C-alpha cells in the first residue's frame, strides 16, 4: 500500500 | 482515503535529482500510472526489487 502522488 | 494498492513497477527516472519509479496501481489502467518517489515504496520494497531485477537482467 502506497501514497499515490 | 489517499492510499492505494501497488501492483508492480515498470520504469525509473531521475528528475531534478528525484529518483522516481512508475507505478501500476492494482485495478487501474496504464493511464492511471504515476511516478512515485522511492519513499512511497518503503513498505513494498519487494515490488521495487522485482523491477530492479528485470532491468538488471535486461541489460545483460
Amino acid at each position: 500500500f502506497a501514497l499515490k502522488s | 482515503e489517499d492510499v492505494f494498492e501497488v501492483e508492480k513497477i515498470l520504469d525509473m527516472k531521475t528528475e531534478g535529482g528525484k529518483v522516481l519509479y512508475k507505478v501500476r496501481w492494482k485495478g487501474y489502467t496504464s493511464d492511471d500510472d504515476t511516478w512515485e518517489p522511492e519513499i512511497h515504496l518503503e513498505d513494498c520494497k519487494e515490488v521495487l526489487l522485482e523491477f530492479r531485477k528485470k532491468i538488471a537482467e535486461n541489460k545483460a
